[PDB]
């Protein structure tokens, strides 16, 4: 059990920094998609 | 016409790439 | 615009054949 | 052509900052695509 | 969910079979 | 895994039928 535990851990660890890696690049397709829409706020206005 | 009919209504349907990004830029320049 | 939105980015979407290997050296060519 | 010009910085304005986040999540999913490595690293290992 | 969106709202889309006929009479024939 | 790679991040890819509303209602049911 203290085995499996241990590794158990290490899983969770990687998916972890995973999931705010995930959320990292919402944030960035945000600013993105945000600033696409504000060089298409350009264009319409611009 | 009978049938004339479409079926749905989108938006944003593919994937950003630099190229879209380049025929953006030159709608916007002409216009 | 309030929808306007795109969904991925995405790169090499695809397979290589010559015939891509013909149009990357005439881009090349040029430039 | 003094207008024309300005608008003409403008355009290129908006452009430039979209290169940079187009290399920023460049780079961000280099992290990520890098880090699903990582994970898939010591899933082979682990 | 900043980013959960959907395209489009759409129907029909497809092609009539005697099988969607019998998914559909067995449907009817259920409720 | 040299090549061990992803191409794209992506979202919202479909369309919105009553289904998808009747799978999210299962799914929210039983959370």
């Amino acid at each position: 059990n203290t085995s499996k535990d241990s590794t158990q851990a290490m899983i969770d660890t990687r998916y972890d920094t995973m999931a705010n890696q995930w959320l990292q690049y919402e944030s960035i397709l945000n600013k993105l998609n945000q600033q696409l829409n504000t060089v298409t706020n350009m264009i319409n206005a611009a | 016409m009978a049938f004339g009919s479409l079926s749905s209504l989108g938006f944003g349907s593919g994937v950003l790439t630099q190229d879209t990004i380049d025929k953006l830029k030159e709608a916007e320049q002409k216009a």
